[PDB]
RNA sequence: UAUUGGAGGUAGAGCACUGUUUGGACGAGGGGCCGGUUACCGAAUUCAGACAAACUCCGAAUGCCAAUUAAUUU
RNA sequence: CUGGGGCGGUCGCCUCCUAAAAGGUAACGGAGGCGCUCAAAGGUUCCCUCAGAAUGGUUGGAAAUCAUUCAUAGAGUGUAAA
RNA sequence: UCUGGUGACUAUAGCAAGGAGGUCACACCUGUUCCCAUGCCGAACACAGAAGUUAAGCUCCUUAGCGUCGAUGGUAGUCGAACUUACGUUCCGCUAGAGUAGAACGUUGCCAGGC
C-alpha cells in the first residue's frame, strides 16, 4: 500500500477534499474498522506506520485489510526556486480520506485488541478517527 | 458419385437409426473438406509454395490458393501478406471420389496402429489431420516430389459434434 | 412485529424532513403488491426493537390508519457518522 | 527568473467555434450552417445536407428541428412551412 | 514528390497542375481532362 | 460443423443498404422486387405517407401459368406497368430488393420500361 | 472452377479387391477397358489396403 | 420573467471502455522435477471492494440558442 | 517573451486536457504531432466483414497458414490526438 | 387475428430455453443445359426444376434465466438568499446517479391473397 505501479500521466492536478466519502463507508471484510471523520490526504508513509503499529499489537494475530491506497501524486518544486518554468517533480504517493471513510479493517481477533490496535494506529495519521463494528441489523 | 450411391442405399440406411430421427432431413450429409496445405517455410524460398501449387492441383482436381498471411508474425518471415500455404474446398461428386480414394489407399503407406485416427479432433466434429504425403498419391509417384508437409483437413458436416465425427467413421473408414 | 406509523403530507422540503430526524422520527414508505405507493414515518427507536426482535426478515403489522399491514423490510438507508437510521423502504406480501 | 528549467509543453491550436449555430423554432435561410462538427455527432436528416468537413447545411428554407434517429443518436431535419 | 503541370496534347495550353512522386511515376504522368478552350477532354501531359 | 441459412436475412441486410438513397415519394414512387425459390412480387410505394400504389406478382391468378420464373418476371413487370398507368405514375425508382440486377429482377425491370415506366 | 485442371473418375482396378471406386489425375493408358469400372486405366496395381490391415490382417 | 422546444457531458455518481487498485473463490501455462506431479508464478474466469483533469453505460442545477407566443419594462 | 536582467528554453500551424455540460478563455500550465504522403491510400459500380478467445492441431518460437462457435467491435481507418 | 410483402417506432421489441406447426404462401431441397458464377468452391451467385421434407431456417404459443425498461421515497449535488472563514452552517427552489418495487417474451400502418 505504498505506490501505484505504473500510472498514465505523472504530474496531475491535485485532489478536492470538498465533501463525503464517495464510498468505502461500510465494514465488508473486517469484523472491527476504523472510519474518518475529518479530511486530509493521507500519505504512503503514514498508512505504512499506522499498518506496523496496528500489527505490532495484534502479535500476528489476526488478519488486517487496508482499505485506502495511495493513487495520486505530488508535486514539490526543487529547494530556493524561483515561481515558474513548468511543474516540479513527484514528491509522494497519496489518497484524500474525507469524513466517513474506513481506513482499516480487522477481524480474527478479539474486540479488545482490535480495538487497542486501531488506536495505536489513529495516532500515526492525521486525521480524526472512530471505531466502528461490522454493521448488522 | 460412388459414395454419393453407397450414402443413399447405406449411410442413409444405416444412420438413420443408429441413432432416432423423424425426417431423412435430419440425417448427417458430408457437406466438404477443406485440403488447406498449413505452412511450409517459404521466406527465403518461394518455389515451394509451387511444390504445393502444382501437389494440390495434383492431389484434388483443382487449383488451390495461396493465401497469404494475415498479421505480421515475428520469427519466421511472414510480412502481412506473405505467401503461404493452399486450402481447396471439395463439395461436389468429388468430395465423394476424393474420399473413397483415400481410405482406398490409407492402410499401404499410413503406418498406423490401431485405427488410421484417434481423438484427433478440435471436439466439435472436424478432422483437423496431419499427413506427412503418406498415402496421398497414387497417381504420382514420391518419386517426382521434394519436399515434406502435412495436408490439413477437417470435416465441414450437417453432423453436431466429433463424436457423431465417428459414426460417420464408419463410413468406410477408421475410428 | 406490531409497528406502527403516522402519515405525512405532500411537499415535505429539505428543512421538515431533516427536522423530524432530530425528534428522533425516520421517514419510509411502502410498496408492493396488495397496496399502493403509500409514504409514511415511523418511530426510529420503536423499528430498531422490532428488528432485534424479528431480525432481517420478518412478516411484520404495520400500523397505518386502521389497517394493519403484513409488511417486509425491502431495504434500509442508515448515516454511518452520527449513527441514524434515515429512509425504510417497505413491501407488503399478504 | 529561475535559471536553465524549461517545459517542453507549452504549445496548442486556435480552437474551431464548432457547436451548434441554430436553434429548434427559428427560421433558417438556406445554406445555414446548423451545426459544425466532426464525424457525425449529429447526421442529416430532411433537406439537410453533409459538406466535406462534416458540416450540416439546409438544403432550403425553414424552420430547423432537432430529433432522436435511434436508441442514441441524432439528425437534423428542416420544414418549409412558413 | 514534385509539381507537375499538365498541358493541351492538342491545344497546347498549360491548364492543369498536380503532384506527382519522380520514383513511383518516373515518366511524363498522361490524363484526359477538359481543355476551356477546345471545349472538351483532350488528353493532358506533364511538361 | 457449419450452418446454412435461408438466403433471404442476408437479401434484407443489403436491402436496408440500398434503401439509404432509394425512398420513394408520391412524385416518383419505388419499386420493390421479392424473389421467392417459386415467385416473384413487386409494389409501387411512396415512403413519405407509408402507402402502397400498386402491386403484381408471379402467384396472381392472372400472371400465374407455367414459364421459366425469368419468364413470369416478365409478365409481372409488364402488370406492374399497366396498374400504375391507371393510377398516373409516370417516373419511378428501382429497388433491386438486395438481388442482384440479373436474371428475374433484371427481366422484371426491363419489362417495365419496355411497357412505360420511366427508369 | 474456372480453370480447373483434370481429375476423372477412373477404375482403380488393383488385384486387392478391385476397388475401382477412386478418381484422380493418374489419366494413363487402361489396360483393362472394362465397363463395371471405368474404362480408364488401373493405376493401381498391387496394395494392401484391401488385404494386410495391422487390425484385420 | 412565465411557458414550450433543443445543442452540450461540468458537479455528482458509476466501473460498461482505457486504465489504476484491495481481499476471496477457481482450474490451469513456462516451471520446482523427470511432458511433468506440488508449490507457485504469468495470466484466463469469477464474487465482493475501491480511485481518475486529459475514464464514461449515466447525468443534474444553472447558463446558452430560439420560438405559435403572453405579461411588465424601455 | 522572461515572476529583475543575464544563461537556458520559446516564437507559425494541428489535436487533447486545464476550460466551470453553447461559444470563447491565460500562465516559462499538463501531453503529443506538422513543414508531408496517395496515379491509387482519388471518382463511381458491384461485392465482402473484423481483433482476440478456447473447444487444436502438418508447423506448433506460444499464437506463422489452416479449422469452428462466440465474438459490438475489444479490429482496421497512410500519419498526432480527438 | 392469421399468411406473405413493405414503411413506423429508444430491445417493454432482444437472447435463450421449452412446446407446436406447415394450408401450398415460405424455406430446405434437386440438378448445371442455359443467362450466369468467382478468387477459392453451383458454396455463394445466377439459373432450370420439384421427387422429397417439417428436419432445420421461419411462424405461432409458453418462461423473466439473461439482456432491456424503471418510478415512489430518501440521499448527493446545486440556482438564489442569509450567516459566516468554517475542508462550513441555515432557509428556499430544482433535483440526480446507484439501488428497490415493478414493467415487459412488442406494438404497428399499407398492400395482396386468406377466414
Amino acid at each position: 500500500m505504498l505506490l501505484p505501479k505504473r500510472v498514465k500521466y505523472r504530474r496531475q492536478h491535485r485532489p478536492k477534499t470538498t465533501g463525503r466519502s464517495k464510498g468505502g463507508n461500510y465494514v465488508t471484510f473486517g469484523e472491527f474498522g476504523l472510519q474518518a471523520t475529518t479530511t486530509s490526504w493521507i500519505t504512503s508513509r503514514q498508512i505504512e506506520s499506522a499498518r506496523i503499529a496496528m500489527t505490532r499489537y495484534m502479535k500476528r494475530g489476526g488478519k488486517v485489510w487496508i482499505k485506502i491506497f495511495p493513487h495520486t501524486p505530488y508535486t514539490k518544486k526543487p529547494l530556493e526556486v524561483r515561481m515558474g518554468a513548468g511543474k516540479g517533480a513527484v514528491e509522494g504517493w497519496i489518497a484524500v480520506v474525507k469524513p466517513g471513510r474506513i481506513l482499516f479493517e480487522v477481524a480474527g481477533v478479539s474486540e479488545e485488541v482490535a480495538r487497542e490496535a486501531l488506536r495505536l494506529a489513529s495516532h500515526k495519521l492525521p486525521v480524526k478517527t472512530k471505531f466502528v463494528k461490522r454493521e448488522e441489523l | 458419385n460412388r459414395l454419393k450411391e453407397k450414402f443413399n442405399t447405406e449411410v442413409t440406411e444405416n444412420l438413420m437409426k443408429k441413432f432416432n430421427y423423424s425426417s431423412v432431413m435430419e440425417v448427417p450429409k458430408i457437406d466438404k473438406i477443406v485440403v488447406n496445405m498449413g505452412v511450409g517455410d517459404a521466406v527465403q524460398n518461394s518455389k515451394v509454395l509451387d511444390n504445393a501449387v502444382e501437389e494440390l492441383e495434383l492431389i484434388t482436381g483443382q487449383k488451390p490458393l495461396v493465401t497469404k498471411a494475415k498479421k505480421s508474425i515475428a520469427t519466421f518471415r511472414l510480412r502481412e501478406g506473405m505467401p503461404i500455404g493452399a486450402k481447396v474446398t471439395l463439395r461436389g461428386e468429388r468430395m465423394y471420389e476424393f474420399l473413397d480414394k483415400l481410405i482406398s489407399v490409407s492402410l499401404p503407406r499410413v503406418r498406423d496402429f490401431q485405427g488410421v485416427s484417434k481423438k484427433a479432433f478440435d471436439g466439435r466434429g472436424n478432422y483437423t489431420l496431419g499427413v506427412k504425403e503418406q498415402l496421398i498419391f497414387p497417381e504420382i509417384d514420391y518419386d517426382k516430389v521434394s519436399k515434406v508437409r502435412g495436408m490439413d483437413i477437417v470435416i465441414v458436416t450437417t453432423a453436431n459434434t466429433d463424436e457423431e465425427a465417428r459414426e460417420l467413421l464408419a463410413n468406410f473408414g477408421m475410428p | 412485529a406490531s409497528l406502527k406509523s403516522i402519515i405525512r403530507q405532500g411537499k415535505q422540503t429539505r428543512s421538515d424532513l431533516k427536522q423530524l430526524r432530530k425528534s428522533g422520527k425516520v421517514p419510509a414508505v411502502v410498496y408492493g403488491y396488495g397496496t399502493k405507493n403509500v409514504s409514511v414515518k415511523v418511530d426510529e427507536v420503536e423499528f430498531i426493537k422490532v428488528i432485534r426482535e424479528v431480525g432481517r426478515n420478518g412478516v411484520i403489522e404495520l400500523g397505518v390508519g386502521s389497517k394493519t399491514i403484513k409488511v417486509m423490510v425491502a431495504d434500509y438507508q442508515f448515516d454511518p457518522l452520527k449513527n441514524q437510521i434515515t429512509h425504510i423502504d417497505f413491501l407488503a406480501i399478504n | 527568473k529561475k535559471g536553465v528549467s524549461s517545459t517542453k509543453n507549452g504549445r496548442d491550436s486556435e480552437s474551431k467555434r464548432l457547436g451548434a449555430k441554430r436553434a429548434d423554432g427559428q427560421f433558417v435561410t438556406g445554406g445555414s450552417i446548423l451545426y459544425r462538427q466532426r464525424g457525425t455527432k449529429i447526421y442529416p436528416g430532411e433537406n439537410v445536407g453533409r459538406g466535406g468537413d462534416d458540416t450540416l447545411f439546409a438544403k432550403i428554407d425553414g424552420v430547423v428541428k432537432f430529433e432522436r434517429k435511434g436508441r442514441d443518436k441524432k439528425q437534423v431535419s428542416v420544414y418549409a412551412v412558413a | 514528390r514534385v509539381n507537375v503541370t499538365l498541358a493541351c496534347t492538342e491545344c497546347g495550353d498549360r491548364n492543369y497542375i498536380t503532384t506527382k512522386n519522380k520514383r513511383n511515376n518516373p515518366e511524363r504522368i498522361e490524363m484526359k481532362k477538359y481543355c476551356p478552350r477546345l471545349n472538351k477532354y483532350t488528353l493532358h501531359r506533364e511538361t | 460443423m457449419i450452418s446454412k441459412i435461408d438466403k433471404n436475412k442476408v437479401r434484407l441486410k443489403r436491402h436496408a443498404r440500398v434503401r439509404t438513397n432509394l425512398s420513394g415519394t408520391a412524385e416518383k414512387p419505388r419499386l420493390n422486387v421479392y424473389r421467392s425459390n417459386k415467385h416473384i412480387y413487386a409494389q409501387i410505394i411512396d415512403d413519405n405517407k407509408g402507402v402502397t400504389l400498386a402491386q403484381a406478382s408471379s402467384k396472381d391468378s392472372d400472371i400465374a401459368t407455367t414459364a421459366t420464373k425469368v419468364e413470369l418476371a416478365t409478365k409481372v413487370g409488364e402488370a406492374i406497368a399497366k396498374k400504375a398507368a391507371d393510377k398516373g405514375i409516370k417516373e419511378i425508382v428501382f429497388d433491386r430488393g438486395g438481388y442482384l440486377y440479373h436474371g428475374r429482377v433484371k427481366a422484371l425491370a426491363e419489362a417495365a420500361r419496355e411497357s412505360g415506366l420511366e427508369f | 472452377q474456372g480453370i480447373h485442371p483434370e481429375y476423372h473418375q477412373v477404375i482403380f482396378l488393383d488385384t486387392t479387391t478391385n476397388f475401382k471406386f477412386l478418381s484422380g489425375s493418374t489419366k494413363t493408358s487402361s489396360e483393362m477397358m472394362e465397363w463395371e469400372d471405368g474404362k480408364e486405366y488401373p493405376v493401381i496395381r498391387l496394395d494392401i489396403s484391401s488385404d494386410s490391415h495391422p487390425f484385420y490382417t
